[PDB]
RNA sequence: AAGGCGGCCCCCUGGACGAAGACUGACGCUCAGGUGCGAAAGCGUGGGGAGCAAACAGGAUUAGAUACCCUGGUAGUCCACGCCGUAAACGAUGUCGACUUGGAGGUUGUGCCCUUGAGGCGUGGCUUCCGGAGCUAACGCGUUAAGUCGACCGCCUGGGGA
């Protein structure tokens, strides 16, 4: 609809899902898509090939405003952290500038009780 | 195979045309150990595909073959537990011989009267890239380039 | 002879990031990589320094 | 870890200049030792046994 | 001292160690009784409550699952003042003192030698790994002794019962 060319990819890589989240420079979200979205589950859910299809899927439903440089930003970890970024520049985009934003605390919260598998 | 790293056979030309490769589709097409009535339907569906495409016996198999013949294929992996499909590239040898069996292999499955015509057609199916044959090589290109990742 | 307001200094002992680098990379003696990391605090708090390489 | 892409550079070399940007920095690493609590008994152990193993 | 103690800054304060001399003149060691400190949980009153999480509820797994996993979650965890006085409170090694080959480090003082944008030689305090004599049932310990001696105190006397 409208037009904008210069834009961020944000992802939230975790390590059960992808959430893949197109926004602007100033931080307003144009278009999303997510594995779990994507029609997966599971096991196929948390797999960087689910990753890739969220970042297809995305491009796509964004490019209505008509994106060509974008700077990518990765939260999180798990699979999905490159995948992502191959299928975004592969797609027909030109990546300006990749940043890592996982939030890494500085002795703060007490995280849950270790699993007892 | 573990320790014993063996080579491979070299089986002997073809009685008509010379080739190697066409010995190893006879070999394939072969069943029972019956030799004499496996070449004898492999030459049937050469005469008949080449006079219904155009003569050049020897390269009316070569354009057939290229569409089949795969560039990469998946290896199921157990690295922790589970079954990770891992992206290798085929060999210039094992190239064809993967291609040649789902000629021989798509044929077998189909519902014509005779193993001379079924051959000719699935030779024919190949050429123009819209068969069972060249299938087999398309759900093998999409299971490779899904799992691009872990390559 | 370390100080915060040694803004100049202090740049090389630390990160793309903002850490402290470890005594095991600088190479400095056990005294100093105290005097340093209490410097870098000092001078983190008074903005002359940053915390993240986010800001 | 911020990673600029520079001109005439390819797409491959600023991913793997990326990975090695994390991979210097420890993001995986804190990720996956603050996921779940570790006692400090738990630390002092694993702290003890590192120095143990830090003697070739 | 042990318990224990970790962002940065200030105020108050205890101990340790080194250099140089000066002063006191055995004022020392140890200690039943006694007195004080003493992780966590727990208790009382009053606040505080983000995260975590006994109990509890729900969802799963299972033959069952009053568990392990998941979704929630109350006490508690935090502050103040009181109480409790126990832990595998462990180096499972009481305190003090004297003596007895060595090797590589780590930390912290100080005496000196050099043209020094570092080292060279000593001399004290603490710490880690290996190891000699010796000791030990063996494992091991080994000048930070589990060696060789002395002073004093605690304690043991088959297992279950307890
Ligand atoms: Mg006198
Ligand atoms: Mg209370
Ligand atoms: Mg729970
Ligand atoms: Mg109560
Ligand atoms: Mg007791
Ligand atoms: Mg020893
Ligand atoms: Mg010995
Ligand atoms: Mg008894």
């Amino acid at each position: 609809r409208k037009q904008v060319s210069d834009g961020v990819a944000h992802i939230h890589a975790s390590f059960n899902n992808t959430i893949v989240t197109i926004t602007d420079r100033q931080g307003n979200a144009l278009g999303w898509a997510t594995a779990g979205g994507s029609g997966f589950r599971g096991s196929r859910k948390s797999t960087p090939f689910a990753a890739q299809v969220a970042a297809e899927r995305c491009a796509d439903a964004v490019k209505e405003y008509g994106i060509k440089n974008l700077e990518v930003m990765v939260k999180g970890p798990g699979p999905g952290r490159e995948s992502t970024i191959r299928a975004l520049n592969a797609a027909g985009f030109r990546i300006t500038n990749i940043t890592d934003v996982t939030p890494i605390p500085h002795n703060g919260c007490r995280p849950p009780k270790k699993r007892r598998v | 195979p573990r320790r014993r790293v063996i080579g491979q056979r070299k089986i002997l030309p073809d009685p008509k045309f010379g080739s190697e490769l066409l010995a190893k589709f006879v070999n394939i097409l072969m069943v029972d150990g019956k030799k004499s009535t496996a070449e004898s339907i492999v030459y049937s569906a050469l005469e008949t595909l080449a006079q219904r495409s155009g003569k050049s016996e020897l390269e009316a198999f070569e354009v057939a073959l290229e569409n089949v013949r795969p560039t990469v294929e998946v290896k199921s992996r157990r690295v922790g537990g589970s079954t990770y499909q891992v992206p290798v590239e085929v060999r210039p040898v094992r190239r064809n011989a993967l291609a040649m069996r789902w000629i021989v292999e798509a044929a077998r499955k189909r519902g014509d009267k005779s193993m001379a015509l079924r051959l000719a057609n699935e030779l024919s199916d190949a050429a123009e890239n819209k068969g069972t044959a060249v299938k087999k090589r398309e759900d093998v290109h999409r299971m490779a380039e899904a799992n691009k990742a872990f390559a | 002879e370390i100080d915060y307001k040694d803004i100049a200094t202090l740049k090389n002992y630390i990160t793309e990031s903002g850490k402290i680098v470890p005594s095991r990379i600088t190479g400095t003696r056990a005294k100093y990589q105290r005097q340093l990391a209490r410097a870098i605090k000092r001078a983190r708090y008074l903005s002359l320094l940053p915390y993240t390489d986010r800001h | 870890p911020v990673i600029k892409v520079r001109e005439n550079e390819p797409f491959d070399v600023a991913l793997r200049r990326f990975k090695r940007s994390c991979e210097k920095a420890g993001v995986l690493a804190e990720v996956r030792r603050r996921e779940f609590y570790e006692k400090p008994t738990t630390e002092r152990k694993r702290a003890k046994a590192s120095a143990v193993k830090r003697h070739a």
